[PDB]
């Protein structure tokens, strides 16, 4: 039968992941049943309605009352407890958690979602710890059924695995540097503002601002070969959504510009195909909004400099596009639950 | 207990000193010598409130950590 | 014979206080001694130092340990309890408290400092309840030093309000609407995210944000011949700074334009020197950061219908313009400390 | 039988104008068949189909050569000549040209357009001079065929003479002023630069940015009672797209915020269907991107004092609403061509 | 005594050029005595006086007059010629021509001035042709006196150069990749416009923007063993003046990050003082505004793998500090001028 | 150029008859030769430039590289 899911944190990754199933509800092995978030139905319902990135929601009727939204006659039932050990995870019958809230991402965190009845959760984020962690399209066929908490990875991880995956089997990565020029998220103040991290503490929409990541260390979690090969930083720059990541490797055959966009290509048509797509449009960000790729090559921008330093830049929603992963892993469980 | 109350003080008079006197300046040099003297004694004997406070709230606007 | 002052809330209107304050330091009759905050102080002193609004204070040094912030020498204690009961003002010998965390604006939460030692409390917003309101400039002089809870009323309210005393004693205001253009505030969200208000909710910096606000009414509060007269709205846009006042009145003695700037003018050289400001310049929101008047008539926009139809345009800085009177009705208690 | 459609000027309305016919193709006796534009037929058909406002056009295929653009393989010719007399409009059998260069707006400059071949001219902007003006909805029944050059009025005009039309037949309008909080344009600059207006000059992303404007006084060209009555403002802000005009009038009859609304739902419901849009909702700029109507009320912001000062608050989006409009005039003269 | 200067090209390099000017006029062997630009006086000293980056302007009073530009007393001659042939570099006794327009690049298009009778000219960009081009810090000691049409490079090679030369001498460059995140700047359209790059046509303030950059491969034409061994490419991101560039470098001497960072601190207190910068610090893009350094390195984010590749990060001021760069530039022309 | 030829024709006319009343060394015909000249030159431009199958809109940005859709600002 379906897999009974509910989403825990309707925020950007829990709402956007919700219209992406409304729109695949079709040919879909999930049901979403239930929603935990800190507001309310009413309030959670207008949200999915009205996004100010993806605009209105046009597919279904958006409708809520004091215990449930509904979208298109489709009943979700919704719950409002920070504390997942509360939820009525038993009693909804929910197999798998979306964990959205970017608050439970340890395994100890993770687990009182188990604790409180459901069986598998997927974080929307790197775990913390030993868990494991899959990016579709590079190794998320290694799932196996019996783990039931996972992470997907994060958006720039996503992102940049499938590309650092083609480059390393056709051309050998020894190393690797990246640096994401991201769209501003909901952890930066809006002005300046207490916070833990000094950086994100500043206005988001006024400034650059650095951040350390773990996103191109995670690269070697998907790909183990290259664990300790990689590493990064994140700019947060004053856009509301789509990113875009520039890596540069050393790598082990010689090569040329037109040799690494040939081989990413050829990926995006075969082994990478929903993946990876191969752009040569001199496109800017406002044009992957919703782009349903993992990764856009921007062809134009490869550069390699004495055969061996290779320069590949790619685009990637990192809401939309990632949200689509999310969706895809669960799909992947589902179709192997045990 | 009483002997950090003295650290505690030497402290702030080694930031007012540095502060006004320059880092370079003997006067900084004198007052962390003197507050360096007195954490001696912490070797012959924590989460700050906005820790905790972290900690409890990880969903609040001051705590989130989100890596892109 | 100084009045100590601690600073509850060291945000927005906490940090461009304490930086007028600072500023003003050689003339004050306030020794800041302390501040509360949910940042510890090594926070809390990167952000008064790096502001990215106000730029890197430059008269002195800045620095903290785990105790205190100190600004050029001076020594501020500092501490984290969010709840005011429990905070060392006996201990302190707090006379003063400026209250700005934006969520004791009540006289039941913003008595809670009286109980913890202190003796009079200053909230920087509109109060709830029965609390006197002063606008500095419009009716500061009526403060009884015998009253221990005040308001210093809104940003909008302090722009607003000496221009309707000078149009109301002038012509006689019958009626008047407002729609303050806005600055986004830390009220507001970066990205879609849940809100009490279901437009404040909104992305901040990518809408026009549409809120409702007391601040008309509040004028009728300072100025008592107008309660009940006057309404108005909020348009929240996407600058982090800065705001306009648009009002249109109907007044009872018919005039024009030309002598309704004059009058503001005659007044801005007299009764409202230092508060309102008159403006014959052709400017922008980015000049009149860091301007120390509580409105900036813009006197080019000016306008009135058929005698009696009045609209009248003015700017503020609604951070520090806002921050200089709480500063002045700081002052003024001191002056009258009974 | 179909009126032959050439573009003057392909710019921000000449391509919302464009995808405006596109969508409503099936169902119109217009036939875009020519483009006059700066740039070449490769670069434009690039930005009708990669706009950062309106998304990748969905709808039908976009691709071109040296000499034309092809939309659903139906080929539209291009040129690129900056002088309107020296255009193949008899070669290429134009009846009618769309004028939104912002350049030819006086009868001087469009009737090069007519001496070119055409046979006549829509004004995507104020007429200069004695050039009749339509807001459709409002007065576009006393179109009179025989006229050769006509004009669409503004965007803000557009969004403010409907709602002025619907209060003044129910309340009796005396006298009105108006601000419009306003997306920024193509007249502005991105930074601080040359410019004729010195408020224009200044950085639009930056700045709210004030102009005076011709668009309250310009409702009295098409509600011909009303000249004389109307004043106001405007206010650039730093959004790319959708503004909102906020408008204070006198009213003979008074009346509540109650009655306001009803009026103008039931207006909208009837003789202004499509036109003005009536909403209850809480909503944001984003939500009104690609909204066809002229004005959308927002209803919750209705206010009235005294009975006769009223406030109404409407959106509009200033680029696709406004172009809509301009299909709809043209789409008249074509049902009433000669 | 006192080398004459003219600005042609009153823009944001060319006024920031000018206000450095007036901040260090008393140590400086230049008088600037004359400006052409596209605009009058009028509008030329409004624009010096307000700027939305810098703010006002108040160490001296700026009027202007149908002639003149006055800053405290000293007069500044204007004139409005496209055509630098007809400029009155002749009457007006110009010595030294500051080519900010952009668009006199070539030696062609430069030495127009000197027909119009200027000795030398400083093109604020790269040259077009075997111009010399000089970096302050890297390699303007080479600057031959006998040289009349000299570039001061691009912001982004005056901030790479300068760390690549430390790098270089320290570690030997073998290859180098640059990602400059970089503000927007005027010649991006600020809404999607006709241009002759696809990229720039697209609302600046909307987009991340990639665009193909000379400035990485332009350090080889003052670090000449360099040439050919660095390449790069630029994101621009909706701030409108301050960015940073992102260096990856494969180095023949292996080392680890600490080492890097000692290296550039080192330099940066000896023989690049003034030049490059070093901070510990996390501050982000608004607290860099009017730094006078080339290069901030930002240490924090510096890396290292496999002993051999290096990132490093490095902020810049590209409107305040190239300009400062520009100034320098200049005294040493006039310093040694022949 | 069968537009710009017209405007050739038209200004070769006037400034021989400038020419020839004004003075053959005068100012209004100096002038009014620079008008000819000018447009004749452009004629070679705009010639030259078809034959490198380069647009008009190229065109334009060559004779304005000042203008808002022409400039390349290499950050
Ligand atoms: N935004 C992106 O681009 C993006 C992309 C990939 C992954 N992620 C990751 O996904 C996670 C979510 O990020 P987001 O952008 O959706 O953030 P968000 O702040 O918009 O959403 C978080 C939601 O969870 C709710 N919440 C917080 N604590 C809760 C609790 N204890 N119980 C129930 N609900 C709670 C919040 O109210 C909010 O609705 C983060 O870990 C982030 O790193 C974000
Ligand atoms: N920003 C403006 O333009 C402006 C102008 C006039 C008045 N105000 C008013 O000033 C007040 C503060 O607004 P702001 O813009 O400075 O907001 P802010 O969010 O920048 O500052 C509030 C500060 O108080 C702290 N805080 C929150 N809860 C607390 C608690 N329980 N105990 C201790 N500290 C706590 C926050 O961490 C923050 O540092 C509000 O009442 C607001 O309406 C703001
Ligand atoms: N943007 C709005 O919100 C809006 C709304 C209503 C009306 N309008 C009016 O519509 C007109 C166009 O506005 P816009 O925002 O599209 O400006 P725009 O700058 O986006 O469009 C102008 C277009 O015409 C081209 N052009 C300029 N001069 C030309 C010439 N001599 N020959 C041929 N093409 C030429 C330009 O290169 C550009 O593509 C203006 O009159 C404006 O006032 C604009
Ligand atoms: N802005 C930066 O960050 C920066 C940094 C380093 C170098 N530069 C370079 O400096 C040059 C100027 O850039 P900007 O940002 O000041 O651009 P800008 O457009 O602000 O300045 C150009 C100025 O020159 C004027 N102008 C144009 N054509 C002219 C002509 N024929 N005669 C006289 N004046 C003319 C324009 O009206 C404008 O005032 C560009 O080459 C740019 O690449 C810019």
């Amino acid at each position: 039968s379906m897999v009974r899911v509910a989403i825990n944190g309707f925020g950007r990754i829990g709402r956007n992941f919700m219209r992406c199933w409304l729109q695949r509800k079709a040919n879909s092995k999930l049901e979403i049943v239930g929603i935990n978030d800190t507001s309310d139905p009413r309030t959670n319902a207008h949200l999915l309605k009205y996004d100010s990135m993806l605009g209105i929601f046009q597919d279904a009727e958006i409708t809520a009352d004091d215990d449930c939204i509904y979208a298109g006659g489709h009943a979700v039932k919704c719950v409002s407890d920070r504390n997942p050990e509360n939820l009525p995870w038993s009693a909804w019958g929910i197999d798998l958690v979306i964990e959205a809230t970017g608050v439970f991402t340890s395994r100890e965190g993770a687990s009182k979602h188990l604790s409180a009845g459901a069986k598998k959760v997927l974080i929307t984020a790197p775990g913390k710890g030993n868990i494991p962690t899959y990016v579709v399209g590079v190794n998320h066929h290694t799932y196996d059924p019996s783990e039931d908490i996972v992470s997907n990875a994060s958006c720039t991880t996503n992102c940049l695995a499938p590309i650092v995956k083609v480059l390393h089997e056709a051309f050998g990565i020894q190393q690797g540097m990246m640096t994401t020029t991201h769209s501003y998220t909901g952890d930066q103040r809006l002005l300046d503002a207490s916070h833990r991290d000094l950086r994100r503490a500043r206005a988001a929409a006024m400034n650059i601002v650095p951040t350390s990541t773990g996103a191109a260390k995670a690269v070697g979690l998907v790909i183990p070969e290259l664990q300790g090969k990689l590493n990064g930083i994140a700019l947060r720059v004053p856009t509301p959504n789509v990113s875009v990541v520039d890596f540069v490797a050393q790598v082990e055959k010689p090569t040329i510009a037109e040799q690494v966009n040939q081989v990413i290509k050829e990926a995006s048509e075969t082994t990478m195909k929903g993946i990876i797509h191969y752009s040569e449009l001199e496109l800017v960000s406002s044009d992957y909004r919703g782009h349903n790729a993992s990764s856009i090559l921007d062809a134009s921008l490869t550069m390699v400099l004495g055969g061996n330093l290779v320069k590949v830049v790619a685009w990637y929603d990192n809401e939309w596009g990632y949200s689509q992963r999310v969706l895809d892993l669960a799909e992947h469980m589902a179709a192997h639950w045990a | 207990s009483n002997l950090e109350k003295q650290i505690e003080q030497a402290r702030e008079e080694a930031h007012k000193i540095c502060d006004t006197e320059g880092a370079t300046s003997g006067q900084c040099a004198a007052a962390w010598d003197a507050l360096e003297e007195l954490q001696a004694e912490a070797a012959h004997q924590h989460k700050t409130s906005f820790q905790q406070y972290c900690d409890d709230n990880p969903d609040a606007a001051e705590c989130r950590i989100y890596d892109d």
